[PDB]
């Protein structure tokens, strides 16, 4: 995958977030990290550096209550593709609005927020 | 503009990547003259079935596997030209395959698309994995039940676990046969050419899976409250009673069909149990049902109940059975073939000319 966003992924410790927008993976502006459209699906990559300083990858796809099937489906498939791209080293996690893992909720230092709406289905 | 084709044993589903449903669904049937040369070649789909009186009818896909390549080409030709109405040389084509599709078959399918159809690009995807994706998951167990065979396919992080796949040799065709039989014994007689179609429709319109089978058998013996009327093509109305839920019961009790095999609940359990202990919680929590033969009302509640009984009392069990789950495979393909990363997934004509059909084992898995 020559997907320009894949080239940018998992370089240094931290957090990257993309939104599924009409069958593509579009980066979220860093200033909007943590405000999730409940009508959308998102791909989140958490790069941690251990004490020996080896890279560690957790890959979360987050499904809004009102995301359409193409959006949730694309987020699943993009997750797999990104994982293959990262040589199988990312642990994959399905995160559903209202039921996120504590780990995922931990990523967001002022608490994640939900908001209605978003980008329309690509179907 | 990519095309998606899901070649079922019974029904072929075809359409345009980006659509949320197949544009064409037709019987996977090729019809040829019995007596060559005496009356004014071949027919596919509903037409084969209409003219079946004067045709030898063949089904090129058995258990998901192609058993006849000349007939398969007729199906695809009819798909491109009569159903979708496209020039196939202008469209990347995504095709589906069964679990354990033989190596030679995947090669032949690739060769046909490039050499006979001149497709510019193609990709082969596994059906169960497409159903999982359509449900917005990368890990889960797919119970796929269509025409001739049901399969339980554990999938972890985007890929099937081949060692844990099991199969029950009972699906929709068996359930139609069995609805005929039990309705015949009730006193009815299905004698016309449209016998199979009538009983099939009774099955699709009125069968349901009972949560508690003996409670339901009792309810039906002592009351008329479960009974339904069904109008035949000729206008005669017949009554359907316990056949409604006894018919799909055979999925859970294959002995009804004189079979040794374990039911679908147990096949599913057994598949989960063939998998690394660490992932089983994620299989039980994501049991995805797909195919026509999973369309019975009640089937998800019944699966939940049966798996609850088999799994440790603290297992979270979740059954995922959305209303469109008949075309889940197709819809997963529509999504996949629409992705911006799919142009880099497919075998191009250029790659095929360079590598020939064996490219399929390196590009598609
Ligand atoms: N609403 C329904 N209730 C029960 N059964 C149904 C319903 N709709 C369709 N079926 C049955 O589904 C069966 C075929 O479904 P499906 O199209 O999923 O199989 P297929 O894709 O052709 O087969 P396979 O995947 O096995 O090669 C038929 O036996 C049909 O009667
Ligand atoms: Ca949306
Ligand atoms: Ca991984
Ligand atoms: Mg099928």
């Amino acid at each position: 995958v020559e997907h320009p966003e894949f080239l940018k992924a998992g370089k240094e410790p931290g957090l990257q977030i993309w939104r599924v927008e009409k069958f593509d993976l579009v980066p979220v502006p860093t200033c909007l990290y943590g405000d999730f459209f409940t009508g959308d699906a998102y791909v989140i990559l958490k790069t941690v550096q251990l004490r020996n300083g080896n890279l560690q990858y957790d890959l979360h796809y987050w499904l809004g209550n009102e995301c359409s099937q193409d959006e949730s489906g694309a987020a699943a498939i993009f997750t797999v593709q990104l994982d293959d791209y990262l040589n199988g080293r990312a642990v994959q996690h399905r995160e559903v609005q209202g039921f996120e893992s504590a780990t995922f909720l931990g990523y967001f230092k002022s608490g994640l927020k939900y908001k209605k709406g978003g980008v329309a289905s690509g179907f | 503009q990519a095309l998606v084709i899901d070649n079922g044993s019974g029904m072929c589903k075809a359409g345009f990547a980006g659509d949320d449903a197949p544009r064409a669904v037709f019987p996977s049937i090729v019809g040829r003259p019995r007596h060559t040369g005496v009356m004014v070649d071949s027919y596919v789909g509903d037409e084969a079935q209409s003219k079946r009186g004067i045709l030898t009818l063949k089904y090129p896909i058995e258990h998901g596997i192609v058993t006849n390549w000349d007939d398969m080409e007729k199906i695809w030709h009819h798909t491109f030209y009569n159903e979708l109405r496209v020039a196939p040389e202008e469209h990347p084509v995504l095709l589906t395959e069964a679990i354990l599709n033989p190596k030679a078959n995947r090669e032949k399918m690739t060769q046909i698309m490039f050499e006979t159809f001149n497709t510019p690009a193609m990709y082969v995807a596994i059906q169960a994995v497409l159903s999982l994706y359509a449900s917005g998951r990368t890990t889960g167990i797919v119970m796929d039940s269509g025409d001739g065979v049901s399969h339980t396919v554990p999938i972890y992080e985007g890929y099937a676990l081949p060692h844990a796949i099991l199969r029950l040799d009972l699906a929709g065709r068996d359930l139609t046969d069995y609805m005929m039989k039990i309705l015949t014994e009730r006193g009815y007689s299905f004698t016309t050419t449209a016998a199979a179609a009538i009983v099939r429709d009774i099955k699709e319109k009125l069968a349901y899976v009972a949560l508690d089978f003996e409670a339901e058998m009792q309810t039906a013996a002592s009351s008329s409250a479960l009974e339904k009327s069904y109008e035949l093509p000729d206008g005669q109305v017949i009554t359907i009673g316990n056949e409604r839920f006894r018919c799909p019961e055979a999925l859970f009790q294959p002995s009804f069909l004189g079979m040794e095999s374990a039911g679908i609940h147990e096949t599913t359990y057994n598949s989960i149990m063939k998998c690394d202990v660490d992932i089983r919680k994620d299989l039980y929590g994501n049991v995805v049902l797909s195919g026509g033969t999973t369309m019975f009302p009640g089937i998800a509640d019944r699966m939940n109940k049966e798996l609850t009984a088999l799994a440790p009392s603290t297992m979270k069990i979740k059954i995922i059975a959305p209303p469109e789950r008949k075309y889940s495979v197709w819809i997963g393909g529509s999504i996949l073939a629409s992705l911006s990363t799919f142009q880099q997934m497919w075998i191009s004509k250029e790659e095929y000319d360079e590598s020939g059909p064996s490219i399929v084992h390196r590009k598609c898995f």
